[PDB]
């Protein structure tokens, strides 16, 4: 009720970061 | 928001009404002496028990399921008879009656009547008219049936006595009686109580003197006059002048309700001039105190000063 | 990684507030041409100081 | 039956009167502190004789329902000035460091109660009730604020009144009087004390301090006097159980503030003297600040000369 | 102070109009008529007072 | 599991007070002393009575059902109506009060009061406030509105009597206060309360040295310092040393609280180095101990040894 | 924290404090953080070390984990409805907050090879997604302070 | 109303700290028994200031429902070490006897909530509850064990950890915490007393024994003291009133465990002696072993050296 | 588009203040 | 400017200050007469003075 939306919002997203690929 | 509306209000509490003492042999004669305490059973007729505050908020009042205790403050081992009734003419007076006998015998035959021991306790009830009549609020003005639905007797059945069995002499203080009611008003206003001046503000001009004697040593009643009938006041010393002498006084007061204090004057190389008395003034504009006069100058050096301190309030 | 919206909204406020109490000259402080503005007053809705704005 | 020992909540009406206001006019206005005439806070038990003052030493708690402030006038339309009113929910909000008068004034028409009105109208400014269930305290304000307060009414001036010929009054104006009609609710029986009634009064006397004594010779320094209550009617008088050889001569003099009925003296020659008498009101902090007039020679002194403070309990005071 | 906490009391300027009610009882008493002659709780219902503030 | 929920947890239980002991007609003066007990009722203002160690565990209490008994511990013959209200504004102070009569009648008139002889039990209620309000806990930080839904007064209404009805001087103890709870916490956690070591240690390393005099015979206050402010010791005597001549010594404490002990000495072919004195000390960091002396050798020998043991706990 | 100023009350329907670290999984040291919600009690006056991570965790809304991972911290909220004042405290403290974030450090850091490192560092960043309501229209002062001069001439000199 | 006078479960939940862990190394690891770390009971009266120690001294009974022991680690992954952990619910079903160390763990992964994990992740060892209504007793564990607690929480070490480099670490390291989540349900409100509080601390000393003496004149033979409490921490001070001729000279020595402080004395020649005090923790039995080294030549002793104890009374000890 | 109500708003109402009612 | 008298206790004034301003003053000499001089000046502030000169 009587709100506003999206005053200051964030979004975090996660990954990794291996040893080695090994392709 | 206004609304120009009157309503009832049902409250509820409890009271404190005094205390009560017992008439032993010596006190004890005839009926009037019988009868201990006539207290008047209304809203603004007490000292302060949050129906006196606050039955002046309101005109009009009607009990509801009043009741009256009796908590002792003795021991098992003495022994009077007690009763107490709740009469609602308040114009019905037993000090008219002579004969103890009926005295005791007009005072049961009430409805709202109990009859104990004063080694326990009992609660004492109020009985309710049947019809819709509200009793007005303030002080009794000129009559009295407008404004009491009740009084209060506390009577005396034959007298004290002791382990042994007999009856003692001395004066005695017994219980203390309470109250619990519940009540509904009407109509929002103020009932007016005299008061002149409605905020502080000290009087602190007065002045006056002490005239020591001539002689070495001697008590007097020095008095003082032009203050009002009856009031509170505080003197404080103070001095505007000069000597050389060894002198010396620790008056003191003569009351009974307020007493409290102390003065004293010294005047040397070392002074002393510190002190204060409080009291109460009798309905004369006067005031009795006393002096010591141990000081060696029996020549009159120069009066002392004095003042009184008058807090402008309500009454004093 | 943390991140924010990368959205730029228009947001539309309504409303009144206080700006000045205005007083004006007379006999003596009415000389020049100076004496006779009596309120500058910008219109930013910075300018103010307790307006909730 | 009697003797419930139950708790209810008691709902009232009624209506009151507050006190008049005070217009000043050009004498008695040059800052931001001289546009706010009246801090008044809006509680039950901060009165005298209102009915709702006295109403309130025999509950414990309360809440306005709805309360409304009315302003009532006493002059005629042919006058000028225009004054604003608002009722902060925050008693420890103060717009007393404020300086700027413009800034003063707009944080007054953001409340959200505020009103604004020539002082030949009338018009209510009503109170606000918060969100929640919460219930004030009753009685003298004794620690912290945000128990027993439920608002503080802040009336303030804008304009400068003035006659009909345009010539600006000099001296103060009573521009009418503050009604409160009120609807308000109490939970728990009991008596606060500190409003107690006459035929009470006591006039306690056992508060005995000292002056601190200078340093140097010829000084007029300054003292303040702290452990008071936030606010009273007190009077000081002289004591002095001491000795002196040479002069010894001093004169303290009334604190800074409105309250001022004399002056007093200490004087220990041969022709000794110890006489004098102050009355003030402390600042709402509960302190005050004297200022003295030192003129001996001995600089060895090594004897403060003390004082007394006494006060009669007849009421909040 | 004691006069507005009345419960049918009014105020305003001199110079415009206004209505003062009475404010009936609860209770059904009925006044007697005549000149009072005796205590007045009998004779009269109520008591016009106007006051200067 | 984990749950990261908030409940309320309702609980019952009883406790103990206090004890309560009455004035006599010398102790009793004015106002101050009319009361004799002021005694918060917090979840965390007891030593220890199951409740100021289970509000320990909980941020936020408010009581449903509390009660206060009075149980006595005297006979019937002896009388003085005392009375009791729990008031819930704790800055509510009646010390301010000097007039005995208005002391007495702003507490009957609190709804949950109850006025008795000292001589039979009753049962004080805790009247709820009507709101959702919870107060914290723990101790009373800086402002006590947060934490006490109500605090306890106990008066003494006109004097004690006896058997042949006079008033008694001496002071007396009476009876005990109980309590009866039902309560309801919020929030899990833990309040803390100063402790700067949770688990034992012992510091026995401490020495110090007994001077002897070179008196025949005399009573001296020798004392030692280097200590806490307030703390509990035991001493342990010991000796490595050599004498050859018929030394005696049977020192003992000066002390009230704690001087439960005894210490010997005793140098020849037969030996006596036993005893154990434990002591509270005063906040100085100092403790008075008294000699005995009654040794022939007057030359001063070798002064002996002391050891305090200080077990590093919680404190002290 | 500014537009806080326009209106006297708040209440946090929701929040939480997440942890965005910045190290590696080669360095290591539990941390332990919580919210506690009487503002006064705080840990400053313990003296010990055992203690002070035994009352960290018994809050309901803690949270444990090594300090090269995320985690979420929750506000516990009341059971009550109080509304708490904005603007900065000046008073008692249990009006104007909700809450409280301590964060401790229960283990010494360790690194690569299980010694321990000497000199202190940052660690990592904390957010705080909210949730908040406030309800009455107004506008708090800005507190605006200054003190006084004073002269200091308490030195003696010598050339 | 009040007074209830009624039994009611009361339900509660929580999170806890038990202690943290002490991996050893290469110069503390030989034996079975050094691969078992923590032997720790899963009672609820079994901490200090946990909020289930404390919460526990004012009920009588309790059951765990639900509880889980929660491992956490403070160490990096390039660690190397693997462990495991198991809830025996028969604490006296002890795995002190087993010496092969493969039997002692083959043990461990056949009690039916037992867990294996590297000493770099986390994992939840729950706990595992009997088909029965059985209510357990609050308290320190006074004569059977079996009415008391519930569990036993064993730890215990596979492998030896190491570096980076492969070079196994020498000394012990700390490899993180246990928090242990519960929900239990108390029965019957009392307080037992075993938990006192600070400020009851009374050290008493009144049990005075006497240290046998020996038959030959050059001896280090030895002594055990029975009668004490299960688990203490106490110490001893010498006690002599006693004569002597030539020498009569002895040294005691602390008892054979980790805790030790110092040395005791005694010697009866002119150059007497008196002087000592041990420290030390009575084993689960409730007893201690000493070792004694006389070196007097006297035969016909027939004067035992008296001794003491003495203990503070505030808490389990 | 994403706007509060109500946020500052202020309502005027005029009268007047004749010289006599003469009723 | 001193007194035409041996020993007189002399007022002194000064005047261009600010109507409130922490000031503070420092003395020096730069010349003599050869024969006893000696003053030892004092404050009269209506808040404080720390010493003299
Ligand atoms: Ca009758
Ligand atoms: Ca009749
Ligand atoms: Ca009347
Ligand atoms: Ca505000
Ligand atoms: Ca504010
Ligand atoms: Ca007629
Ligand atoms: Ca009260
Ligand atoms: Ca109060
Ligand atoms: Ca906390
Ligand atoms: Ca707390
Ligand atoms: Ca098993």
């Amino acid at each position: 009720p009587q709100t506003i939306p999206n005053f200051n919002p964030i979004v975090a997203k996660p990954t990794v970061a291996p040893l080695q690929t090994n392709i | 928001a206004r609304s120009d509306v009157n309503a009832i209000t049902v409250l509820n509490g409890s009271d404190f009404l005094t205390t009560v003492k017992v008439r032993g042999s010596n006190n004890l004669t005839d009926s009037k002496s019988r009868i201990l305490v006539k207290q008047p059973i209304s809203a603004s007729s007490f000292l302060g028990t949050r129906i006196s505050g606050l039955s002046q908020f309101w005109e009009r009042y009607r009990w509801h399921k009043a009741a009256v205790r009796y908590v002792p403050a003795v021991p098992n081992t003495l022994a009077c008879q007690l009763i107490g009734y709740i009469d609602t003419d308040p114009l019905d007076d037993p000090n008219v009656i002579l004969d103890v006998d009926q005295l005791l015998r007009q005072a049961t035959s009430q409805v709202g009547a109990r009859q104990w021991n004063f080694s326990d306790t009992t609660t004492i009830p109020l009985i309710v008219r049947r019809d819709d009549q509200l009793y007005y609020t303030g002080q009794d003005k000129e009559n009295v049936r407008f404004s009491q639905q009740g009084v209060f007797y506390l009577l005396q059945v034959t007298t004290l006595l002791n382990i042994s069995g007999e009856a003692i002499t001395n004066d005695l203080i017994s219980g203390s009686l309470y109250l619990d009611w519940v009540c509904g008003f009407s109509m929002p206003q103020i009932n007016p109580t005299p008061v002149e001046i409605s905020q502080l503000t000290y009087n602190a001009d007065t002045i006056g003197n002490w005239v020591p004697p001539t002689e070495l040593n001697q008590t007097y009643t020095q008095d003082i006059t032009g203050l009002k009938p009856n009031s509170k006041f505080i003197i404080v010393p103070y001095m505007d002048r000069t000597s050389s002498e060894v002198l010396q006084k620790c008056t003191i007061t003569c009351n009974e309700v307020n007493a409290v204090g102390s003065i004293s004057y010294f005047d040397t190389n070392d002074i002393k001039c510190n002190g204060y008395i409080t009291f109460q003034a009798n309905n004369i504009g006067e005031a009795t105190f006393t002096l010591v006069t141990d000081y060696k100058g029996v020549t009159d050096a120069k009066p002392y000063q004095y003042r009184i301190i008058r807090a402008i309030v309500g009454n004093n | 990684r943390s991140a924010r919206s990368d959205v730029n909204a228009i947001t539309v406020l309504n409303g009144s507030d206080f700006l000045t109490t205005v007083k004006v000259r007379g006999s003596n402080n009415l000389t020049d041409s100076k004496s006779r503005i009596l309120v500058k007053q910008p219109i930013s809705a910075s300018s103010f100081l307790g307006t909730r704005i």
